[PDB]
């Protein structure tokens, strides 16, 4: 028993996407189904839930957006999502319940035994664009580059034009819910270099060509 | 609701750990089937175990699940690399529409020593504020294993709108980092006496506030 999953993809907000799930060794019209979404880092989360005789509940905030139908033909069932919005991004996932039920008297319940890969979905109003930098300012002192509101990746990062790499921690950048990253650089320095020494932090985001040379000044 | 996990647990390799799971009473006194999920980094769940101790296909001896009435519990022995991934429980009974979900446990493997988070936070920058924005950054490093939970605070109460958080990423020292923004509008910063953030680390807490100033 398999299910096997095609579609998602990228829509700005109030567009529109399908999810497809087919199933392989059984039929998904006489089965107990769900769908899941999980947000980047986070937990699971119910989308929808359609029963063996075919009638389908949603959770309160996809309901009227969202709409599960069977394709019979294809053995398999349909995730249409209208009117995205930020809050759909994720990874969604079919799955397959296996229960024992009679009438409405459950016997017994095994659980989602069978689940597709997950399909990507991002909801994203995000195109090409250079970030801006901002100073972080300031025994020894941690000074910083903000590196906000970019895309696609990546940007790279250097201090003093690369004479300075000794205590640089550049960050994974955050994937925001806009669709746009941001990465911050700080260096630790002795503090008596601070107003002595001046820092400079290399910012380059090729896909904008854009180029950042920001000074990050004590307060 | 959800039933209640902790958000990470870690054990050292040939050990065992137990995975906990809260609240199964909440919900009327019908007999509770109680599934077990993994789910290895980049991948889809995996049905392990079901009615609380009962083990599904090919799981080891190694997985098994006993119960206290509201607390179902996830017994991994053995610990090994494999085992490194997130567990979910799940509570279903005859009338429930969607099976009960906890929120998850990451487990970790320890491979080395565990190491507390480094956490340093940074106001907004005036030239942002110039700009009518505002980011607070909490920079959260040389953490093991790589684990966090990141909450922020508004003088005192929670802030869950505009908080953007990385997954934690290993470092070349083999420690971990991790990255949280709290966007604002001027207004909310200027408007407020603090903002905090809150960095939990296998049961331990860094807190560092910020003042507009």
């Amino acid at each position: 028993d398999r299910l096997f999953q095609s579609g998602g993809g990228v829509s700005r907000p109030g567009g529109s996407l399908r999810v497809n799930c087919g199933a392989s060794g059984f039929t998904v019209r006489t089965h107990y189904m769900y769908w899941l979404r999980q947000s980047p880092g986070k937990g699971l989360e119910w989308v929808a839930f359609m029963n063996s005789g075919g009638s389908v509940s949603y959770v309160d905030s996809v309901r009227g957006r969202f709409s599960v139908s069977r394709d019979n033909p294809a053995n398999a069932m349909v995730l249409q999502m209208d009117a995205l919005k930020i809050e759909d991004t994720g990874t969604y996932y079919c799955a397959r319940e296996l229960r024992e039920a009679w009438y409405g008297d459950l016997r017994d319940y095994s659980g989602l035994d069978v689940w597709g890969r997950g399909t990507i979905v991002s909801i994203s109003s995000a195109s090409t664009k250079g970030p801006s930098v901002f100073p972080l300012a300031p025994g020894t002192a941690a000074l910083g580059c903000l590196v906000k509101d970019y895309f696609p990746e990546p940007v790279t990062v250097s201090w003093n034009s690369g004479a300075l790499t000794s205590g640089v921690h550049t960050f994974p950048a955050v994937l925001q819910s806009s669709g746009l990253y941001s990465l911050s650089s700080v260096v630790t320095v002795p503090s008596s270099s601070l107003g002595t020494q001046t820092y400079i932090c290399n910012v380059n985001h090729k896909p904008s060509n854009t180029k950042v040379d920001k000074r990050v000044e004590p307060k | 609701s959800a039933l209640a996990q902790p958000p990470s647990v870690s054990g050292s390799p040939g050990q065992s750990v137990t995975i906990t799971c809260t609240g199964i009473n909440d919900y009327g006194a019908a007999y509770k089937f109680v599934s077990w999920y993994q789910q290895h980094p980049g991948k889809e769940p995996r049905l392990i175990m079901k009615n609380v101790k009962d083990r599904w296909s090919v799981t080891p001896n190694r997985f098994s699940g006993s119960t206290s009435g509201n607390t179902a519990s996830l017994t991994i022995s053995n610990l090994q690399s494999d085992d490194e991934a997130q567990y979910f429980c799940a509570v279903y009974a005859g009338g429930f529409t969607f099976p009960r979900l906890g929120g998850g446990t990451k487990l970790s493997v320890l491979s080395q020593p565990k190491a507390a988070p480094s956490v340093t936070l940074f106001p907004p920058s005036s030239e942002e504020l110039q700009a009518n924005k505002a980011t607070l950054v909490c920079l959260i490093s040389d953490f093991y294993p790589g684990a966090v939970t990141v909450a922020w605070k508004a003088d005192s109460s929670p802030v869950k709108a505009g908080v953007e958080t990385t997954t934690p990423s290993k470092q070349s020292n083999n420690k971990y980092a991790a990255s949280s923004y709290l966007s604002l509008t001027p207004e909310q910063w200027k408007s407020h006496r603090s903002y905090s953030c809150q960095v939990t680390h296998e049961g331990s807490t860094v807190e560092k506030t910020v003042a507009p100033t």
